Formats: C-alpha cells, sequence, structure tokens
RNA sequence: UAAUUGCGAUAACGAACGAGACCUUAACCUACUAAAUAGUGGUGCUAGCAUUUGCUGGUUAUCCACUUCUUAGAGGGACUAUCGGUUUCAAGCCGAUGGAAGUUUGAGGCAAUAACAGGUCUGUGAUGCCCUUAGACGUUCUGGGCCGCACGCGCGCUACACUGACGGAGCCAGCGAGUCUAACCUUGGCCGAGAGGUCUUGGUAAUCUUGUGAAACUCCGUCGUGCUGGGGAUAGAGCAUUGUAAUUAUUGCUCUUCAACGAGGAAUUCCUAGUAAGCGCAAGUCAUCAGCUUGCGUUGAUUACGUCCCUGCCCUUUGUACACACC
C-alpha cells in the first residue's frame, strides 16, 4: 500500500487498513446489503466509520436521527436502564467485542449481520387501542419502516439484555446471540417472538 | 459576580420561588513611570464618585 | 456450592479432548459445558494457551474469544 | 428514676407491639371551614358613609 | 532514535518498572504492608500482596516525573478514590499520607526523587536517568 | 496461573473454632464464616500463616490449617497490631482481645448486660427493644421484632 | 414562530413608501440605508426591520403589495 | 474633619418619586381628603413636566375593611 | 407469503383520538396504477415504502 | 522562524491548542505521541483526520497539541479538531489554495466537525429540579 | 403565531399599556486596543535519552518578540439570509445550501388591568385594636424538650449485582470561597494504619490553597452466580476532631456484628438535546453536622416534532330571579 512514515511512527496495520478503504474496528463496509426493500434509506452503511461515536447533532430535525450509522444506533441503544444511562464506551467496547463474536460463528460480516437481525424483527404490522366505545378493540396498523428500525434495535438490545441479567455470560455474547438467531430469524429469539407475536395480534384483529 | 440566592418570600408558603441578586466588581491595574510630581498631580485629580483608586509603589 | 471449582482429572483430560468444535471459547462458554466456574475457567483460557487449539483473537477483561487451531 | 424504668412492666417495645391501634392514627386533613371563607362572621357589617368619609 | 518515558503508554512502563525494583532488591519497604489498606476510602488491602509498594513507587516515580514539584498531600488527592459511606452519598476522599511519604522516602533514599525547593519533591537527574532507560527496555521488547 | 492436579488430597467441608467451613471457595473467605473474623482480619491472618492465597479452603496442609487458628486467638503476640481488634481495653483487665466464634456471642451479652445492670440509659433503651445510637424512633424501622 | 411584529412591519411600510430608489432586493445594504436614513435604538431592531422591508420589496418587484 | 456634609437643593422635587411620597404623606397626615391628595400629587408631578406618573394608595382609611386605589395619568411604561 | 409492497405517495393527516396514527396514500410498486389508503403507526414522510401484508383492505376514521 | 501555525479545538469547555510548524512529522499530544492518547476506543477519532486525508501530508510539519479543560471525552474531539484544522491553516498560509481546499473537501463531506466547532453547551439549570427541564416530584394531595 | 403575534375580512380609521422591543448570561471573530496577577514561540542557563540535526523536561524576569489560546473594553455578526416546495400564492409554514449560530438563536431577568378574606403580626424599632406587665406573657441564668414511638402520609438517600463489586493502575472539569484589628482558605516537611497531630508557609487573592490531579469513567487483575466478595441496617468494643458542654450516642477513623431487600399491587411523578438519566463538585447553612437546597461542570441516550382520549385551563355561544356575584 506503498508505507509511509515520519518522526512519531504509525503502526504497520494501522497505515495499511486506514488509507486504503474506510472500515470498522477492522470489519467491511462495502458489501453489506438490506435484503429487504425498504429499510433502505432507513439503515446507514456508507458512509463508513471508525468505531460507533459520535457528536451526531441526530435530534434537532425529525426524520435526520435517520441519518445515524445503524451500528452506532445499535450502541446508543445498549446504554440504558439508569445504572447505565450515559457510559457510551461502555456500550461502544462490547458491540467491538460483539462483532467480534458475531463473525467467529457463521463468518459473514458482523456488520451485516446486524443488517439482516434488525431487518428481520421489526414488525410489518401492529395494532393500537383505538376507542369504538370503552370496550376498546384493535385496529390493525401497517406501521412506519422508521417505526420498525426503531422497535426493532429496542426489542434486539432488550431481550438480550434482560437474558444477560443475572448469569454468567455477558452482555456482548446474548447481544451478539441474539442478533446470529435473528439474523435469520429462527423463534428462538427474544425479538422475533415479540415480532411474531404481534403480526399475530394485528392479524387476529382485522 | 458576587451572587446572593434567596427565597423571595419572608415566610414560607408558595411554590418555592428562587431568585438571585448579583453584583458585578470590575478591577484594572495600570502600570506606570513617573517622578514624584506627576504622580501626586495625577492622583489628587482624576477623583471619581464610584471608582475606588489605589496606588502603590516599590517593585516587591 | 454446585459443583466446578476443582480439576478432577478426568476434568482436565477432558479438557483437551473437548475443546475441538468449539468455533467459540470464553470464561462463559468453559462454565457452560457443564464444568469449571469463572475462576480456574480462567486458568484454562492460559494454559489452552500454553501450545495449540486456541487462538487469541479478542483482548481483555470480561470478555475473551477463541477458535480453533488451524 | 431509672431503676424504676427498666424495672417497669407496661413499658418497652413488646408491650406497645401487641396493642391495637387507634383510628385516629390513620385520620385526614380535618380541614374544619374552609366553605365559610367568604362569609365574614364578624356580623358586623361597614357602612356606606363611613366608607366615602375614608376614600 | 532517542527516548522518554512520554514515549510509552502508562501501564507497560509502571509493570515494567514494578518488575525492575522488584527485581532488584534495594527499595525500603516499610513492614506494615501486608497490614495495611492504602486509604480510608477502602475495603480491603491491595492484592499484589507481596508487591505493590513497587506498584505504587513505579506510579509515584513516573508522575513526578511528568512535573515539576508534588508533595504528599497531592499524590493522597491523586491516588484516593470513592469512599462508599454505605447508605449514604458517595464522595471523594484522600488516601494515606504515611504509603507516599514513606514511598517518596524509598525512592529519595534509593536517589530516584529529591526534596525541591518550592515545595515537595521533584525527579532527580539519576531518576531521569534510570527511567528513561527502562522507558527504552519497554519499546525493545515491542521491537 | 497454573493448571494443578492433585489426587484424593482435598476433602470438601472442614470443621474448625467449633463451626463449619465450606472447602470448595477461596481459603480467606472461606474462614469468614467463623463469628469474628470479617475479611479484612481473615486477610491479615493468612498472610501471617504463610499462605498462598490463591488456594481454597480444600487444599490447605492441615498444618497450614492448624497455624492459621493458633494465630487467630493470639493476635498481640504473631505481631497483629492492636487496632485491629474487636475488643481493645477490655474493661475489667484491660487486655486487648480479639473475641472469637462461639464467644463473641458471649461477649455481647455480658457487655449488654452490664449496661442494663448499671442502669445506664443506653441499658434501659437496650432492654426496651428500642434503637440506642440516638435515631429518630418516629418513622424508621416498623417491621422489626 | 418568527412573525413580524407590527412595529417592525409598520415601520418597513413607512421605509418603503418614502425611499423606494435607494433600497434593494439586499438586506446588506438595506442595512447601512436605515443607519443613515432611520433613527433605530438597537442593533437588533434594525436588522429585523431592514429584513423585512427588504421581502416587502423583493415581491413588489412582481406584483403590488397592498398597504 | 475626615467626613464632610453638605445640603443640596434638587433640580425639581417633582420628578423625584421618594419627593413625592413624602409628600402625600404629609398629606394625609395633615389631614386632607384622600383623592384630593393624590390627585393634587399627581397633577404637580405631571406640571413638574414628567412623561407620566402613578399613585396607589392601599391600606384602610376610616371604614374597617381595607381597600386600594389608583391615581394614574399620562404614560409610563412597565416592562423590561 | 404473499408481501405486498406499496409507496407512499401522499400525507393526508392523523387519525386516533390520540394521534399518534397517520393517514396516507401509497402507490404499490409491483404494478403502479392503482392506488389505496392506509394506516400508519410510526412517523412517516412521502416516498416511504410500506410492508402491506395485506393487499387489498382499507380503513379511514380511527376513534 | 521557519514557516509555522497554530490553531485551536474546542468541545463543550475543553479547548485543544496546536502548533503546527515545518520539519520531519511529528505529532505529539500534550508531551507524549498520538499513538497514546486513551481513551483508546476513541484513539482512531483522532488518527481519524492524517487517515482522511493521506498519512503523507505531514512529512514537511511537527504537530503539537496541549488540552486542558474539559474531560475525558471532550478532550478527544477537541484535539483532533486543532489537528485538521492546522493541516488546513498551513496550507492556507504556505502551499497554495487547491491544495488547502482539496483538505477542506475531504474533511467536510466525511466530517464529525473537524473543521467547525460544536456550538452544544450545558444549558443553566432553574431552581425547583436538579435538572434543567427536570423539576422535583410532586404528590398533590 | 409562543403571543389582541400577524395576514385577512371589515363602520371603522389610525394608536398606547401588556406581548415584542429591552436587559443579562452561554455561542462566533488569526479584525481593534493590551497584559510578569493570563499564555505562546525564540534565546540563553541547564537535565535525561539518542546522537546526524533530534526528542522530553527544569529555570515568576537572563533577555527579544508576539496576542492563536486566557482575560475584558470597543466594535462587528443574523435579518429565519439564498434557493426551492406549500399556503386565500397573504401573514406564514416546511425542506435544501450556506452559516458560530436559523426551536422567541439556547437559558434566564423584567413584566399591564384585575382577583384571593392565599401565606406572613414568628424578619423588621412596620403596625391598629385586644390581652399582659414585677408570684411578668418583660428579661436573663441553670436543666430538660422540639429527636420523644403500637402505627398512617410525603420529599429523599442506598440497594437488590456480572453494562457488577472489589484491588491495583490510567487520569480529566466548571460555578464558587477565603484572615484586621484576626485566627479564614491552606500548599509544603515530618509523625501516625486511619481519622488526625506537629513544624513552618503562600494568599485580603486571575498573583496562594488550586491545574481545586472531583466522580462516574478508561485499563490489567480477583471473585463467578451462590442472599456471593451484591447489600450495609442494626449492634459491640477502641481511637481521634468541634465545642464551656457530645449521655438520648455532633462528626470523623478501625475492628467485629452482616438485617431487609431476588425489580416492587392498586396507583402516581418528571421529561424533547448537550435535554433525560448516571456522576461528582462549589456556595448557602456552618464552632461542630447534608442523606436538603442554589448553581456547576463531567459522561451522554432511547422516543415525539403529533393529538383532544384522559386531566387542567382559556375562548366563544347561551341561561340566570346571582352583582357580598353559586362559599
Ligand atoms: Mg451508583
Ligand atoms: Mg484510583
Ligand atoms: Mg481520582
Ligand atoms: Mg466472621
Ligand atoms: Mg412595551
Ligand atoms: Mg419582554
Ligand atoms: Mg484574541
Ligand atoms: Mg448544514
Ligand atoms: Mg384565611
Ligand atoms: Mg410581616
Ligand atoms: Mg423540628
Ligand atoms: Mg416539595
Ligand atoms: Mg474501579
Ligand atoms: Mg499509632
Ligand atoms: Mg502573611
Ligand atoms: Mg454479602
Ligand atoms: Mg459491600
Ligand atoms: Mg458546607
Ligand atoms: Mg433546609
Ligand atoms: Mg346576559
Amino acid at each position: 500500500f506503498t508505507p509511509v512514515v515520519l518522526a512519531t511512527p504509525i503502526p504497520e496495520e494501522v497505515q495499511q487498513a486506514q488509507t486504503e478503504i474506510k472500515l470498522f474496528n477492522k470489519w467491511s463496509f462495502e458489501e453489506v446489503e438490506v435484503k429487504d426493500a425498504s429499510l433502505v434509506d432507513y439503515v446507514q452503511v456508507r458512509q463508513p466509520i471508525f468505531v460507533a461515536h459520535t457528536a451526531g447533532r441526530y435530534a434537532n430535525k425529525r426524520f435526520r436521527k435517520a441519518q445515524c450509522p445503524i451500528i452506532e444506533r445499535l450502541t446508543n441503544s445498549l446504554m440504558m436502564n439508569g445504572r447505565n444511562n450515559g457510559k457510551k464506551l461502555k456500550a461502544v467496547r462490547i458491540i467491538k467485542h460483539t462483532l467480534d463474536i458475531i463473525n467467529v460463528l457463521t463468518d459473514q460480516n458482523p456488520i451485516q449481520v446486524v443488517v439482516d437481525a434488525i431487518t428481520n424483527t421489526g414488525p410489518r404490522e401492529d395494532t393500537t387501542r383505538v376507542g369504538g366505545g370503552g370496550a376498546a378493540r384493535r385496529q390493525a396498523v401497517d406501521v412506519s419502516p422508521l417505526r420498525r428500525v426503531n422497535q426493532a434495535i429496542a426489542l434486539l438490545t432488550i431481550g438480550a439484555r434482560e437474558a444477560a441479567f443475572r448469569n454468567i455470560k455477558t452482555i456482548a455474547e446474548t447481544l451478539a446471540e441474539e442478533l446470529i438467531n435473528a439474523a435469520k430469524g429462527s423463534s428462538t429469539s427474544y425479538a422475533i417472538k415479540k415480532k411474531d407475536e404481534l403480526e399475530r395480534v394485528a392479524k387476529s384483529n382485522r | 459576580v458576587l451572587k446572593i440566592s434567596t427565597r423571595k418570600t419572608p415566610n414560607g408558603e408558595g411554590s418555592k420561588t428562587w431568585e438571585t441578586y448579583e453584583m458585578r466588581i470590575h478591577k484594572r491595574y495600570i502600570d506606570l513611570e513617573a517622578p514624584v510630581q506627576i504622580v501626586k498631580r495625577i492622583t489628587q485629580i482624576t477623583i471619581e464618585p464610584g471608582v475606588d483608586v489605589e496606588v502603590v509603589v516599590a517593585s516587591n | 456450592a454446585q459443583h466446578a471449582v476443582i480439576l478432577d482429572q478426568e476434568k482436565y483430560d477432558r479438557i483437551l479432548k473437548e475443546v475441538p468444535t468449539y468455533r467459540y471459547v470464553s470464561v462463559s462458554v468453559l462454565v457452560d459445558r457443564l464444568k469449571i466456574g469463572g475462576s480456574l475457567a480462567r486458568i484454562a483460557l492460559r494454559h489452552l494457551e500454553k501450545e495449540g487449539i486456541i487462538k487469541p483473537i479478542s483482548k481483555h477483561s470480561k470478555q475473551a474469544i477463541y477458535t480453533r487451531a488451524t | 428514676g431509672n431503676e424504676g424504668a427498666i424495672r417497669d412492666k407496661t413499658a418497652g417495645r413488646r408491650n406497645n407491639r401487641s396493642k391495637d391501634v387507634t383510628d385516629s392514627a390513620t385520620t385526614k386533613k380535618s380541614n374544619t371551614r374552609r366553605a365559610t371563607d367568604r362569609h365574614s362572621r364578624t356580623g358586623k357589617t361597614d357602612t356606606k358613609k363611613k366608607v366615602n368619609q375614608g376614600w | 532514535p532517542g527516548v522518554s518515558v512520554r514515549d510509552v503508554a502508562a501501564q507497560d512502563f509502571i509493570n515494567a518498572y514494578a518488575s525492575f525494583l522488584q527485581r532488584q532488591g534495594k527499595l525500603e519497604v516499610p513492614g506494615y504492608v501486608d497490614i495495611v489498606k492504602t486509604s480510608s476510602g477502602n475495603e480491603m488491602p491491595p492484592q499484589d500482596a507481596e508487591g505493590w509498594f513497587y506498584k505504587r513507587a513505579a506510579s509515584v516515580a513516573r508522575h513526578i516525573y511528568m512535573r515539576k514539584q508534588v508533595g504528599v498531600g497531592k499524590l493522597n488527592k491523586l491516588y484516593g478514590g470513592a469512599k462508599s459511606r454505605g447508605v449514604r452519598p458517595y464522595k471523594h476522599i484522600d488516601a494515606s499520607g504515611s504509603i507516599n511519604r514513606k514511598v517518596l522516602q524509598a525512592l529519595e533514599k534509593i536517589g530516584i526523587v529529591e526534596i525541591s525547593p518550592k515545595g515537595g519533591r521533584r525527579i532527580s537527574e539519576n531518576g531521569q536517568r534510570d527511567l528513561d532507560r527502562i522507558a527504552a527496555q519497554t519499546l525493545e521488547e515491542d521491537e | 496461573s497454573l493448571v494443578v492436579q492433585e489426587q484424593g488430597s482435598f476433602q470438601h467441608i472442614l470443621r474448625l473454632l467449633n463451626t463449619n467451613v465450606d472447602g470448595n471457595i477461596k481459603i480467606v473467605y472461606a474462614l469468614t464464616t467463623i463469628k469474628g473474623v470479617g475479611r479484612r482480619y481473615s486477610n491479615l491472618v493468612c498472610k501471617k500463616a504463610d499462605v498462598d492465597l490463591h488456594k481454597r479452603a480444600g487444599e490447605l496442609t492441615q498444618e497450614e490449617l492448624e497455624r492459621i487458628v493458633q494465630i487467630m486467638q493470639n493476635p498481640t503476640h504473631y505481631k497483629i497490631p492492636a487496632w485491629f481488634l474487636n475488643r481493645q481495653n477490655d474493661i475489667t483487665d484491660g487486655k486487648d482481645y480479639h473475641t472469637l466464634a462461639n464467644n463473641v456471642e458471649s461477649k455481647l451479652r455480658d457487655d449488654l448486660e452490664r449496661l442494663k445492670k448499671i442502669r445506664a440509659h443506653r441499658g434501659i433503651r437496650h432492654f426496651w427493644g428500642l434503637r440506642v445510637r440516638g435515631q429518630h424512633t418516629k418513622t424508621t424501622g416498623r417491621r422489626r421484632a | 414562530g418568527r412573525v413580524r411584529t407590527k412595529t417592525v412591519k409598520r415601520a418597513s411600510k413607512a421605509l418603503i413608501e418614502r425611499y423606494y430608489p435607494k433600497l434593494t432586493l439586499d438586506f446588506q445594504t438595506n442595512k447601512r440605508l436605515c443607519d443613515e436614513i432611520a433613527t433605530i435604538q438597537s442593533k437588533r431592531l434594525r436588522n429585523k426591520i431592514a429584513g423585512y422591508t427588504t421581502h416587502l420589496m423583493k415581491r413588489i418587484q412582481k406584483g403590488p403589495v397592498r398597504g | 474633619g475626615t467626613i464632610v456634609l453638605y445640603a443640596e437643593r434638587v433640580q425639581d422635587r417633582g420628578l423625584s418619586a421618594v419627593a413625592q411620597a413624602e409628600s402625600m404623606k404629609f398629606k394625609l397626615l395633615n389631614g386632607l381628603a384622600i383623592r384630593r391628595a393624590a390627585y393634587g400629587v399627581v397633577r404637580y408631578v405631571m406640571e413638574s413636566g414628567a412623561k407620566g406618573c402613578e399613585v396607589v394608595v392601599s391600606g384602610k382609611l376610616r371604614a374597617a375593611r381595607a381597600k386600594a386605589m389608583k391615581f394614574a395619568d399620562g404614560f409610563l411604561i412597565h416592562s423590561g | 407469503t404473499p408481501v405486498t409492497l406499496a409507496k407512499v405517495i401522499k400525507v393526508l393527516g392523523r387519525t386516533g383520538s390520540r394521534g399518534g396514527v397517520t393517514q396516507v396514500r401509497v402507490e404499490f410498486l409491483e404494478d403502479t396504477s392503482r392506488t389505496i389508503v392506509r394506516n400508519v403507526k410510526g412517523p412517516v414522510r412521502e416516498n416511504d415504502i410500506l410492508v402491506l401484508m395485506e393487499s387489498e383492505r382499507e380503513a379511514r376514521r380511527l376513534r | 522562524a521557519v514557516p509555522s501555525v497554530q490553531t485551536f479545538g474546542k468541545k463543550k469547555s475543553a479547548t485543544a491548542v496546536a502548533h503546527v510548524k515545518a520539519g520531519k512529522g511529528l505529532i505529539k499530544v500534550n508531551g507524549s505521541p498520538i499513538t497514546l492518547v486513551e481513551p483508546e476506543i476513541l484513539r482512531f477519532k483522532v488518527y481519524e483526520p492524517l487517515l482522511l486525508v493521506g498519512l503523507d501530508k505531514f512529512s514537511n510539519i511537527d504537530i503539537r497539541v496541549r488540552v486542558t479543560g474539559g474531560g475525558h471525552v471532550s478532550q478527544v474531539y477537541a484535539i483532533r479538531q486543532a489537528i485538521a484544522k492546522g493541516l488546513v491553516a498551513y496550507h492556507q498560509k504556505y502551499v497554495d489554495e487547491q491544495s488547502k481546499n482539496e483538505l477542506k473537501k475531504a474533511f467536510t463531506s466525511y466530517d464529525r466537525t473537524l473543521l467547525i466547532a460544536d456550538s452544544r453547551r450545558p444549558e443553566p439549570k432553574k431552581f425547583g429540579g436538579k435538572g434543567a427541564r427536570s423539576r422535583f416530584q410532586k404528590s398533590y394531595r
């Protein structure tokens, strides 16, 4: 890659994959495509990032929250349940770890796996408590792609976090695990269940 | 800036409204080399109600 | 209390022959295979590295990770 | 004195705990009057001359 | 090329310096080690048991190298941590002036630090010497 | 550290100080189930006894165990400070003690009684089942007895 | 809501009324105009004014504006 | 000797609030109709060429229950 | 399973007494030239793509 | 006097001052090399400028930074801003315009506000809550 | 529209108070004036490592220069600008580009007319009237009490752990405050495990404490799901500090003792971006005592960018036998 050095030196694999490709912790942003139409737009990938940390003014306008890199939207949503409010660095590291884990199992761009599990847990339709007079039925609705992404990111991490609670297996594993079983849905995952059982009730009342 | 932060109320009733007065202290210093005459001249005059003037001496 | 705090010779031998096919090994993973608690499990992660089987691809505290040797 | 205190039965925790709690405990605000706020009790009244002299 | 200690990351250095003061034998280690606690804002003594006085000294050394002059009071405030007052909100608390002031004398009597003017202690000329040395040793394992 | 081995040499659970102790636990903490030996005390004692803390209660030679008990019930001899002790400056013979095991129960009694028997308000208050260290007794502590 | 108060619109009206030649589709010179040509006590109010006598001017050039 | 006092009349009392409060006090303390008192104060302040002026009188006057009047004229602003 | 893709072609308003729901007209991409109005759950702008899980059935008012 | 410039970077309260003189390509912060910095997870955040715009670029210059204020992260974003702002300052007075304006382009496109300082800042708290927006608790009755 | 904020309709035209303007603070100036009580580069004097120039430090003045950073004066800056969608092509609203900044730029200060038997006579040597006035309801001195404990309610703190506790190690803020006729803020040196003690010292302060080396946090180890090394109530014994006085335990330290609590029913609070939440700090109080408050900065999200369903309130319309106004 035509190596270059000056005074205080810059590491080999650092010099290397940096100036060449523009990739993640050390993972490919090329390839990596959203196998479900829609959800593109509402899932970033390219522009590429180094790590998922970004002072990104993503909230001052309604939809621009979509432009946040999906990987980092996935981390961002780890840093919650009070005790872990803030603590991005905490999350970021988990994610690094997670993707390493995911990659170990079944190869694949772990960042592409993350794509699949998200794509694969967004409820195509749901329900809402319409009135109809005191005794409320449940009107079926086709839900937004954005909500579908959001709800996916929430659903994913949560059921991981919950499983991760009170046992030896670490967050980063259960997170990976939840994603792995969700990249191609297996109904052994927290999210796929809730996804499917949200569309269950949705169907059941139309 | 000298803050003083107080409840408005003489007593205790009412939503707890708090209110902070403040006083701004501005201080300059101007270094001069002059003989005895101009000093005393320039110091007695230039007086001003509200400006506190302090003239010292020495290098220690 | 519920077992995995020692080494029972058969356990050691168990640990050598039972770690292929493990695409994943870590602290958790070792306790999971109905054996070794997080402490002596951690020791295994250094002494399986003594030579062979495990490749160190991830760094540190809490999270460990290896794969079968090549 | 203190000797009295320790010796005296009918005292200490064990005893109170075995007693039934009065209902005046779990009461209310009591309130008493407020609906009468705007109705002056003095029974007196001013008078349109005296206010006109003053004001 | 030339070398400082600023050219080496924290941990690799201080452990390399811990290993060195240990390997040495020359030190002066009070005696109440292992029986002492390093701060009132702590719960258990250090887990290095045999050692950690090196860990600190090495930590001490590097810090006083990094700057003009520091005292015992500064190291206390530096080295201290959070003390859970059990059920009552945490507050910062200073660490032990003994552990440090003895480490300061231990590194001084070994000539790695001297009682600076202005105040406190300043990195000895011979401290520089031996610090920048093992610093260079630390990058030589990386070569 | 090291993959170890051993034979049938270690037995699980092992009684000392008139109480019982689980083997398969790191010996430092194992000893704490004895009344009157917090983690700190445990820590210093084993450090004194020349025993490897990386070991469990499980291993630990019988001789090692014997030494460990020894120091515990004679702390001033085996150069343990004094401010490290649960009963400095008694209140009768003034010696410094580390009251251990089934005995700390005995001594809580002795003192408590001493107070009551002396009619001291502290005692009176102890006898009444209330809190003594001068806390508000209105809202807190309701379940209790 | 950036709805301009009366005084801003009041004054813009009057300025276009009697100084149409001089003024433009340019606030930046409309500004400088207001200094020389009008007395105001604050920068913000002058800008808030000039920006609107601008806008008013910018849509006179294509159709009249009532008032 | 280190301290020195001088008196000094003030350019128009009619534009000093504090000059006019103390006026009313002295108007009413000297037994004067209430409206008359303030309405004089307002009418002198105005004539002293102010842009506007306001006199509140709160409290209790000869009747038992308290009241409060406002006497204003001309121009005042109240904010900022 | 018949999956049906439709593109939002206008935003009509919020229904639902609550108001979390929005009325929108879409155009399916697998053969256009026909339109149906659906009810969303999450936030929507123009040019979005809804997964009509059942192709033909529409709502109007919501209480 | 060799060719040199001075620049800064600010995130929150952190301010990062950088001196970019001409030399043999050093890049040290406060007193240590840029390969340290740790945070570490965020290490690449500050490597970022050099990689965005070709590692070479730095061979004819020395680079130093010294951050005060801010916090363990506020400073990481500060120092990188100063680095890239400096690289573009230097090509403004010394190299030609088009190289400079080709550098702005590579930074602005990618970006994380490398040239442009983030405006955000703590809002004052007001009385009646532990936060600014946060209000205490009430109970009615 | 946040706004009787505007457009528009128009027997009204055109105005003022209030809103806005205004003011204060946080944002932007390699433009202006400067600074040994702020800091940068060069120079000597000098240390360490490399030596081939280099790298990293010491040196309140050994000198020269500068104002990017800090400070605060004077200016400038933004007007929702340009462009485009949308709309009675109106006030506007929405998107893109630019921009320090485009949610009233963010946050406060100020705030018309009126109402309340709101609260305060316990802040006032503000005050009417009533009461009391020497066995006093004046005042002061000694001691107790406001903390008293079957229980009901509210604001909080700490937790139930493995996004963790622990032990090393990294090491980063901002708003403040400090002693004269006095004992305030305290660096540094010793002594002590600790709390602390002792010797000195700088500061009436951008000059010294103090870079307030704050805490979450980051890193390497230990523990390994077990009421466990989570949790630290209750209690024993000892040591110190404030104070004339510490018992009903002011506070601080050490040892031991090791509770409830395994995420909390009906219910219900707060909140839209550097916000929420996590986190510590300074100031008030203060001899001694913060689990309170007022501010401060550190880390930093998820979810709306809507509606009238609940609740609250405003506006019309309408009824009134009320106007002391549905108490
Ligand atoms: Mg906490
Ligand atoms: Mg620490
Ligand atoms: Mg610290
Ligand atoms: Mg015990
Ligand atoms: Mg006005
Ligand atoms: Mg206003
Ligand atoms: Mg400047
Ligand atoms: Mg932009
Ligand atoms: Mg009343
Ligand atoms: Mg009063
Ligand atoms: Mg009380
Ligand atoms: Mg309250
Ligand atoms: Mg820690
Ligand atoms: Mg002693
Ligand atoms: Mg002095
Ligand atoms: Mg426990
Ligand atoms: Mg604990
Ligand atoms: Mg205080
Ligand atoms: Mg209070
Ligand atoms: Mg009527």
